[PDB]
């Protein structure tokens, strides 16, 4: 038993259908303190991490220390595809069944009986970056956007604390660079490296933008990129991508 | 021979466009009382019923009673000139069919659909000689969000009484789906003469629902116990579509 309600039901669904492009089953780790999203994805590139802090919603309640409710992405993505823009979304749980609740204009519930999703060990978060920049979420996302579709490679490099994007495609490159001079970049500071990373992985997480308005880059050469996407009620959305070959 | 002349055909296009989603030919019927279409899936689940008085059409006049029969080409030709303008129609019944002349209010002018058809002889309406127990009212908006629930997790509706609300639920094995509508959430309008549970094809009601499209008035449902489901809309300009579907017993 465990009930939570998001106001900002679209901004929820869309962490939702990120983390849906990642996973094909995940489990909600309901905690007096939250609800966390933890995994890796098949091709073991990636790892997510999304934690969403009780203040994050406006009911919040457990029945237990820990619960554990496994669901597949597409089902409960499916549902979430039928929002009404002006429906306040209740997340609800019992010993059978994961309910979401569209309340609004009226009344409208969908069940999910629970499923077996194997636990995840991430383990274990820190080694540091070289490297670190903070931007606005929106910023990354019209880059990102662009240069998704002109390649499958991404070549991230700083350079002096500026911080650049390359992607060479099979008809176009496309170079961009990111400073705090002109305000580009909000902070930015490491030394001077240089990684890349596929670019399908890392265009999957621009819908971020609609739930995040800044966002924080770590990375470095031969390890993985962080994308730390800060969430309003010191929520975060975290997406560790493996580098390529080196 | 028939004369009319419709003040709405924005109207016009809609009822049309409304008996497509249950035959994709249409049989006019003119009698003296007004015009009535009706029209059913042929496994016997949906009927479309459209009738239209007398009063609501600027000019009606008929020698004798007569039917026409749209044939699917008709239907299509007819329906390629289909528009949201405020405009005027004139309809006549022509030696090889019908003449349909189109004015629109402003601009003024005004083309000419030649429709071929076969004349016949006038059906009567027979509406299900049964009224139903439960009664509600809403629009267009409230239904599509609910046919579009239950098609994602069901092929059956099944809709139910209780108390002060009404209770719509749809799943076959383990994921399922409830809404609850009660008055003013949305409801404008509830009545509930006794208790009722009946069931039907969720996707003859998307079909039933699709067919309220480009109606804006609101909308009556009605349902009994192992009875048959009847849908209403008046239309702002006149008439009104109907739709039934027959229950799983
Ligand atoms: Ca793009």
């Amino acid at each position: 038993m465990m009930k939570a309600k998001v106001i900002d039901a679209v901004s929820f669904s869309y962490i939702l259908r990120t983390v849906g492009d990642f996973l094909s089953e995940a489990n909600f780790i309901v905690t007096k303190e939250g609800i966390r999203v933890s995994g890796i994805d098949p091709s073991r590139v990636v790892f997510l991490d999304i934690f969403l802090p009780s203040s994050y919603f406006e009911g919040f309640e457990v029945s237990q220390e820990k619960e554990i409710i496994g669901f597949k992405l597409e089902d409960v993505n499916d549902i979430l595809k039928r929002v009404l823009k002006d429906d306040t979304l209740i997340l609800s749980s019992n010993e059978s069944k994961l309910t979401l609740t569209f309340d609004g204009e009226f009344t409208r519930s969908f069940e999910l009986p629970l499923i077996q999703v194997e636990s995840t060990q991430p383990p274990s978060v820190n080694l540091e970056f070289p490297f670190k920049a903070q931007l606005l979420t929106i910023t990354f996302a019209d880059i990102i956007d662009e240069l998704s579709d002109l390649g499958e490679v991404l070549n991230i490099h700083s350079k002096e604390n500026k911080l650049y994007f390359e992607v060479i495609g099979d008809l176009s490159t496309a170079k961009v660079e990111l400073s705090t001079d002109n305000g580009t970049l909000l902070e930015a500071s490491g030394a001077d490296v240089s990684s890349s990373y596929g670019m399908e992985y890392v265009a999957n997480t621009t819908k971020m933008r609609r739930a995040s308005d800044s966002m924080e880059l770590y990375f470095g050469s031969q390890i993985p990129l962080k994308l730390r996407f800060k969430l309003p009620q010191e929520g975060y959305g975290d997406f560790y991508i493996a580098p390529r070959a080196d | 021979m028939v004369k009319i002349v419709y003040p709405n055909a924005k109207d016009f296009f809609s009822f049309i466009n409304s008996i497509t989603n249950v035959t994709d030919s249409i049989i006019l019927n003119f009698t003296e009382d007004g015009i009535f279409s009706r029209h059913l899936t042929e496994d016997k689940v949906l009927m479309a019923i459209m009738r239209i008085p007398k009063d609501v059409l600027s000019e009606y006049s008929i020698d004798s009673p007569t039917s026409v029969k749209l044939d699917v080409s008709s239907v299509k030709k007819i329906l390629s000139k289909a528009s949201s303008k405020k405009a005027t129609i004139e309809l006549t019944e022509t030696d090889s069919g019908l003449k349909i002349i189109i004015r629109d209010e402003k601009s003024g002018a005004k083309s000419t659909i030649y429709i071929k058809a076969e004349k016949g002889q006038v059906e009567q309406l027979t509406e299900p000689k049964v009224n139903l127990a439960v009664n509600f009212t809403t629009d267009e908006s409230v239904l599509n969000v609910i046919a579009a629930d239950v098609t994602l997790v069901g092929e059956e509706m099944r809709i139910s009484t209780e108390e002060d609300k009404i209770k719509i639920e749809a799943g076959e094995e383990g994921k399922r789906y409830v809404a609850f509508l009660m008055k003013d959430k949305p409801l404008k309008e509830l009545s509930i003469d006794t208790s009722a549970s009946s069931s039907y094809s969720a996707e003859m009601f998307k079909d039933a629902v699709k067919g309220l499209r480009g109606f804006s008035a609101p909308t009556m449902v009605s349902f009994g116990e192992n009875l048959p489901m009847k849908i209403d809309v008046e239309a702002v300009s006149g008439g009104h579509m109907i739709f039934w579907i027959a229950p799983r017993l």
